């Protein structure tokens, strides 16, 4: 509401935004990580501790 | 025939701020 932004002091559209980058980066980093992570590798990749 | 229109004072009154004298403005976006 406009009441929320304007008659909280702390309150601004500065802290949205970077709540937005912040989950961005974190859908970024998802997106290109996350097929490498859940993917069911063969034997044929996979290595032991040894 | 020509159409005239009979020019009258019509329209609502005009409101003026009344209570300035009394009060102490105080402006500040940041209250």
């Amino acid at each position: 509401t406009k009441e929320m932004k304007d008659f909280n002091q702390t309150f601004s559209v500065e802290i949205l935004n970077k709540s937005i980058g912040e989950s961005y980066n974190a859908l970024l980093n998802h997106i290109h990580l996350s097929p490498i992570i859940n993917f069911n590798y063969k034997a044929s990749n996979k290595t032991a501790f040894k | 025939l020509r159409k005239v229109v009979l020019d009258v004072e019509l329209g609502r009154e005009q409101v003026q701020l009344l209570y300035k004298p009394i009060y102490d403005s105080i402006a500040d976006s940041n209250l």
